[PDB]
DNA sequence: CACAGTGGTAGTAGGC
DNA sequence: CACAGTGGTAGT
DNA sequence: CAGGATAGGGCTAC
DNA sequence: CAGGATAGGGCTAC
DNA sequence: ACTACCACTGTGCGGCGGTAGCCCTATCCTG
DNA sequence: GCCTACTACCACTGTGCGCCGGTAGCCCTATCCTG
């Protein structure tokens, strides 16, 4: 609802659509960056630092034990109980997928700068598939946790990749993947009401259940207005899960999610179709097991935004969420993204 | 009727004549002469298409991983099925690419007559369907200053980069022989640059480039692993790849090998040295770097095993932080070589006329002082004038004994005039090896005495030019001085191996995209690589060398 | 000798760009495939060439042209003319190659000579006449910039080009009843008319040097002015009366040589006497008054002061006439420049709207940015116009569309403001055609009816819903198209057909052939495009090229 | 020998080879502008105030008298008895020679800047044809005084120039036009010793003689190393000129003469070879019937000189040299030309 | 040692 | 309303 | 009071 | 203390 | 075999050392 | 001895580095001296 445009002096050129934003102690950092880690991050990760709407995107050490993984361009990004991100998926800036899980926790933070321990989890089991444009959110059954991930998009599997169409992506086959990260043991579920891949969609992961909004289907082109909850169970022994396609779904695809509140969150728009973006914001009110898409009061666009032909951004992570268009003067040099902030109360 | 079509489309291409003013020639000549002597516009087209890829048949004994095995496709998007959905990563890009497959038949079967007169050549045969071991010089160069244009399309950089391949060696097997079929007499001729891939792109842009080029580098990986049958002169012969990658500027070798930039401490693509490693031994320094190599490190980078710190792992991967995306040969670009040089040559004028090595500290505009004076008196003496950006051209008349005895009218010092003199009659007696496309034919004094020519030009860098080249020497520098020779025992030569040829082909890219395309961002790229493949093409080369 | 003849085969090397070396590929590979010489080698092109360029044609001038050597075997003489390039006398950075202009008028009039009497057949005369002809020749010098200077022994030459070329526009023989347009160029501000006449490695700037080189092709100018050619054509002493009108000239350009102050000057017009302020509140009623001779009487008032004025009550009596006018120049529109600032101007006008700076007059220079880049990602996404630094022709008769107005509109939260930009596009695209044809009283009599109501109407639209920019503030060219393009029309009958549209179109031509037909050597580079782009222009080998229709 | 460069700012592209330099009184004056007078400085002529060696090409401004001259390339500047600057011929930027006499006087110096009257003095009688590169130079005698015009290069007269060679010079005949600034009469005087003609030639202006020095003769192409004394006694009526072929001359052409001292006037550069300067300078000791070229100590020339092809300059008249060299024209409008200012 | 021009002379093969 | 391409395709 | 960011400039390649 | 230079920016053309 | 059509191009402005990255060090900027 | 064709030869080109609003000028106003 609030917005404001802000300024990003250097490493804006890093900014590129598919990064993903990670709240850590409060702190938000950056990770996803243009092109491979330069030395000025040769980790990727960078303290994100809006102050007096101008972004700084320090540079972010990690740790002795960590793996220093690679720009990892529309991964699926979730958040954990110290409080460590898990990255799955995600586009190489060698736009190949990765199929590595990134755990990227805190390792020690002083002067406010952090050192993270962006550990590899490597899947056993039904390891999903290098994917990317999904999403991986973690629930809470029976107090243990376990992530979820659903689908999204993929390269074609190698015995049906060509090279005329390399990079032609396909939406994964939808299952869940139940990653526990105890041991990293991915577990598929092939769920009758998950028929269309999806990708790009918005999860909501609230206690037990996570909440799948928009997404697009490849395989439809089109973006389903569903609302899937996949309810999950981790009980002593049968780890089960149950989706059922909720209605007050909405059409959005690379929609922006941040936990304003608690148990409220707001979906400010991706795409509602390719070329007609979804510039009306959508409140999501989750009770325990109910969940209500609202339409906030939709922010009071800029111009550079409305005439925008696409858009990018992730979650600052308390109520804010950075955006991000095209500035397109002469994408050349100076400025390439013209980016804003758009709190919510 | 004297000229059959391909001919014609010979003349049309080499004499760079864009298709409607080849269609005025042709019409007034008919108009003229009555007779159609030039076939027209269609028969042209249609003749494209047998130089073209997409049109010879052809398989590869082990089927190619994750290429299409159809034999009918020629310019195909660069973009390779990349969804341009506004939820993915946005293409600003116009690429538009032959399929490396259908690409290296097409020049294969338009050396078809020059394998085969080479072979005749070479005391073998034309039943012989043996391996021939083709080289593929890769040449892959980023252009910019690409103006784009109006009209519907991706807003687009005003960049490129054009993906090639020179067919530089073929070479058959004959019992344990290796026989030199053919050998692109040309090397870096933009007559040989088989232009591959045309992406309206931006080298500097990893994530655009790399999903541009990663099907050419499948296509490539599994040539590397397969074997061509392909039907020349009704014979059914196989055609080993070995794709060498040196057409690469080291900026785009270090974007596509993993490596960190030029101005990295880890100053060369060969050896893992360091900028001050090389500024004090300059000359030894085994060729170590190889795209295993850095795939090795990238992913030890990535996972860290040892659990080093960033600065421990950076120098245990030695600046392998970005993942080889390319598998480039560890070698180098003879042209940007000269280009590096040079700029080092006259940045070393521009302070030795600061006698820098008296007076380290100078002020910047005094540098610019003399940056001037060198200008000023280069346009008098050596007649080539003030360049922003240097070329080979300007490295060509520079780097010569007239240009140091100009530049020596400019310094007053006389022991200053001898390190200069001595630095360059060094490295004019060591650029002939990393120019010469055989300087074991051309030059091979130079090249035996390399190692010692190395090893004064660097000694006198160091004690001479010390100033410049302590503790910070160049990376082509310290490639021209440490890895040309095992470059030379490798490759057999340098600038037959030099983005050249590619970066000539900029010129022609121009010229197409100007003159011999549709001037619309949807065919622009398509109708440069068809142009740009056909002049190209051996076959019309050598119908417009009937004369000779 | 079945094959081409050696001018057919010129005509083919030129119009079709054809380098001499690869039109030298192209024969000899005709040559060693069919055997047969098709075309024609290079020495006979070049003495072909040896016809189509000045120096060839004789030729006489009733009487004889003062200053200008009777020599009609001069071809591309230095530019210099003699300079001392001294190192003791004014420096020159300067390769200067020209034709001489009655000369080079000649080649083009022996040139069309087939097309002079294609029209006095069409025109119901007789073909054998020899009357007293009347060439309009519009002469065109445009400066060029990016002209990269070659390394080479030469001067220290600037890396711009100046591309002085008259266009041979109309001849009209008058057969005691009228003077009857024998031939009339139909596509004037083509490539193909404006025939080269000096080729400086100069800047249009450098007045010293500009004039060092031009004032030949001036004293030339004002001879041919005063005499007749008798030149022969069809076998009879044909004899033209010769009427420069100097209008292919950037407006920068004409103030440079018309002694006339910068564009940004507050007199305003190289037609009128007026100032911006009477300019932007007047806005029509300005009637033609600069004039050579004007501006050169000016100037003499201005250097002599007769009635010791001030510099600023001087300024005024000589009206900005600081300088001496050396061209001639008629008070005319340079219609592609024209067309082009006033396409900048209504850029900005956008840029302005997308700011409401009708209601905002205060606006920052980074949100003045903004707009401009609002702006250019629409014109983008609805009119597919990149954004281009320098604005061009093109972007603008893109830009000066009622489509773009519809795009620009999106972008205005103001439905009265999409009116006001939509009837000022309405009137600027109902007065366009006439300041941009080649001929307004057949192409658009419909507007140049009524251009002068057209203009009232855009006029003081300006002066209400645009207020802002143009109070105090109107552009050169939006003076000179509201307020004299109906005289000039009933001057010169046309405007499109009188600009430098064709000189610069031809700067493309210079380009091309600096870099593909010519010898890459300071020394002989402007020579060599000298040539080539005079062959281009030649009418014969246009007609051999025609061949096909013909 | 003081040899310190000159940074100017903005209207440095003003600065030329030809333009002239004139001393009201210590106030040095840029008038010979590249290109035509801009509303910058719609009179063409500037305060040529060096500053912390700075150069501020200061806008000056002529009076209501005045008669706003053309900017004049290679004009015959000399100062006069008051204090009124004679230009004579220049190359306007129209390349036009000027006739024209042009008397730049001083009118107001109530402000801090001046304001010049430049007068337009028509001449009659054997008037000197439009010409560039000569000398004008005041000879006092007998307290009656009179301009010694000579030399120069100029346009072919209108019946010989011809458009192939339209900018062809040739040196003006030598002659010695005596030029009553008081009448506006010159006098064509030809002398048998001055068989060829001069341009570029210094010039030392004493009473009742002018030293004429160092010129160039485009007929011969070469620059004789020749001192001619042009003695000029003003008896009533037509007054009595004779010249001297001196020795000791020093084959000079574009020097700029600059007086230090009185009776004495450095010769600072210049050019011996049209491909070889004058890096020598000359000091020029003069007595009533005396003169001694002393060849003065070379100057500290940097190699921003030493190696410029060509150079020009004019004495700002306090025993100082303004001096000009082509910079570096690494782009197009980088910097006009490196100056330098060398005091004596 | 890049290479294919850039085109106008000049010189050199041929014809006659 | 610059105009001559720019080349393939579709349509005569 | 020194540690860390940091802006700038020199340096490498394009 | 107001007059003059003056640097800067807006404006005109290229 | 022609020719139209499409949906645009370059010529129309110019300058100037630039990026990107890297790496080291002179500021600066704390607490 | 003519002409016609062919080719060397000159000394260089561009393609190799981007990036951006720029210059020149005008002129009108906010800075800034200027004691
Ligand atoms: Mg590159
Ligand atoms: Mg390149
Ligand atoms: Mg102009
Ligand atoms: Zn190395
Ligand atoms: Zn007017």
């Amino acid at each position: 609802m609030a917005l404001q445009m802000v300024t990003v002096g250097h490493n804006i050129a890093l900014i590129q659509p598919g990064f993903s934003l990670m709240n850590f102690d409060g702190q938000v950092f950056f990770f996803g960056q243009k092109g491979w880690p330069k030395r000025s991050c040769p980790t990727g990760v960078f303290h994100f630092d809006i102050k007096q709407n101008h972004l700084k995107l320090k540079p972010a050490i990690f740790s002795k034990d960590s793996c220093y993984l690679p720009p990892l361009r529309y991964p699926a990004t979730c958040s954990y109980k110290k409080h460590q991100y898990i990255i799955h998926g995600g586009k190489t800036p060698n736009n190949e997928l990765s199929d590595k899980i990134y755990i990227m926790s805190v390792a020690c933070k002083n002067n406010k700068k952090v050192t993270f321990r962006c550990t590899e989890k490597d899947l056993v089991g039904d390891v999903p598939e290098p994917r990317y444009g999904h999403s991986i959110d973690v629930v809470y059954s029976r107090g243990k946790s376990m992530g979820v991930l659903f689908g999204g998009r993929s390269y074609m599997p190698s015995t049906q990749r060509t090279t005329e169409k390399w990079n032609s992506v396909a939406d994964c086959l939808p299952h869940v993947f139940l990653i526990d990260f105890e041991f990293g043991c991915a577990t598929s579920y092939i769920l009758p009401e998950l028929q269309d891949g999806l990708s790009f969609h918005v999860s909501i992961a609230r206690n037990d259940t996570v909440y799948i909004l928009g997404g697009h289907s490849l395989a439809s082109n089109i973006r389903p207005a569903n609302l899937y909850r996949i309810r999950v169970d981790l009980p002593l022994g049968t780890p089960a899960v149950n989706c059922t396609v909720l209605p007050g779904g909405i059409s959005v695809s690379s929609a922006i999610l941040t936990q304003t509140n608690n148990d409220e969150f707001v979906i400010v728009g991706g795409y509602q179709l390719e070329n007609q973006k979804r510039m009306v914001c959508s409140l999501v009110s989750l009770g325990d097991n109910t969940i209500e898409i609202s339409e906030m009061e939709t922010p009071d666009w800029t111009s550079d935004i409305k005439h925008s032909k696409i858009w990018f951004g992730s979650n600052m992570g308390n109520g804010t969420i950075f955006l991000g268009i095209p500035g397109d003067n002469k994408q050349a040099m100076s400025e390439a993204f013209y980016f804003y902030t758009l709190r919510c109360s | 009727s004297g000229l059959q079509p391909a001919v014609c489309l010979a003349i049309r291409v080499n004499t760079f004549l864009s298709c409607s003013q080849y269609h005025k020639m042709y019409r007034t000549v008919k108009a003229i002469t009555g007779r159609q002597i030039f076939q027209p516009l269609h028969a042209l087209r249609n003749a494209e298409k047998v130089l073209l890829p997409g049109y010879h048949p052809f398989e590869w004994q082990p089927p190619l991983k994750n290429v299409s095995s159809r034999t009918d496709v020629g310019i195909i998007d660069g973009l390779s099925g990349l969804a341009s959905s506004v939820d993915e990563y946005p293409v600003d890009t116009i690429a538009k690419r032959f399929r490396y497959d259908s690409a290296l038949v097409s020049a294969l079967m338009d050396m078809e007559e020059d394998i085969l007169e080479g072979m005749r050549s070479q005391d073998l045969d034309d039943y012989l369907n043996g391996p021939f071991t083709v080289v593929v010089k890769e040449s892959c160069d980023g252009m910019g200053d690409v103006s784009e244009k109006h009209g519907s399309g991706p807003a687009v950089p005003e960049k490129a980069v054009r993906f090639s391949f020179t067919v530089m060696r073929i070479t058959i097997e004959h019992g344990s022989q290796n026989v030199k079929v053919f050998e692109e007499p040309k090397p870096n001729s933009v007559l040989c640059c088989k232009p591959l891939c045309l992406m309206l792109a931006d080298e500097s842009d990893h994530e655009t480039l790399t999903a541009i080029l990663s099907p050419l580098i499948a296509e490539r990986e599994a040539m590397k692993s397969s074997e061509l049958t392909l039907e020349m002169g009704g014979i059914p012969r196989t055609f080993k790849f070995i794709f060498r990658g040196t057409g690469y500027d080291e900026k785009l070798v270090r974007e596509v090998e993993g490596l960190e930039a030029s101005g990295s401490v880890y100053i060369c693509t060969l050896c893992d040295t360091t900028r001050l490693e090389a500024s004090q031994n300059l000359v030894f320094h085994s060729i170590t770097r190889s795209h295993a190599e850095n795939l090795q490190r990238y992913e030890v980078w990535r996972s860290n095993p040892y659990h080093e710190s960033v600065e421990e792992l950076r120098d245990r991967v030695k600046g392998v932080s970005a993942k080889p995306f390319i598998e480039t040969v560890p070698s180098i670009d003879a042209l940007h070589c000269d280009i590096g040089n040079a700029a080092e040559f006259y940045k070393i004028f521009q302070l030795e006329i600061g006698e820098v090595y008296k007076h380290p500290n100078a002020s910047k505009e005094e540098r610019k002082r003399w940056q001037a004076t060198l200008d000023k008196h280069l346009r008098k003496r050596m007649n080539l004038k003030p360049i922003m950006m240097m070329n080979g051209n300007f490295a060509r008349k520079l780097m010569t004994q007239e240009t140091v005895d100009a530049v020596c009218e400019l310094i007053p010092s006389e022991e200053r005039h001898e390190a200069l003199r001595e630095l360059m009659d060094l490295y004019l007696k060591m650029k002939p090896v990393w120019r010469s496309s055989c300087p074991a034919k051309e030059c091979p004094e130079s090249l035996c005495q390399y190692s010692f020519n190395s090893q004064r030009f660097a000694e006198l860098l160091s004690t001479k030019f010390k100033y410049r080249y302590e503790g910070k020497i160049t990376n082509y520098f310290h490639k021209t001085l440490a890895h040309v020779p095992e470059i030379i025992e490798r490759d057999g030569s340098i600038g037959a191996w030099a983005s050249e040829g590619n970066e000539s082909g900029n010129k022609l890219f121009r010229r197409f995209r100007k003159m011999n395309a549709r001037q619309s961002k949807c065919y622009e790229m398509e109708d440069v690589l068809k142009h740009h493949w056909l002049y190209t093409s051996k076959y019309l080369q050598k119908f417009m060398n009937a004369h000779n």
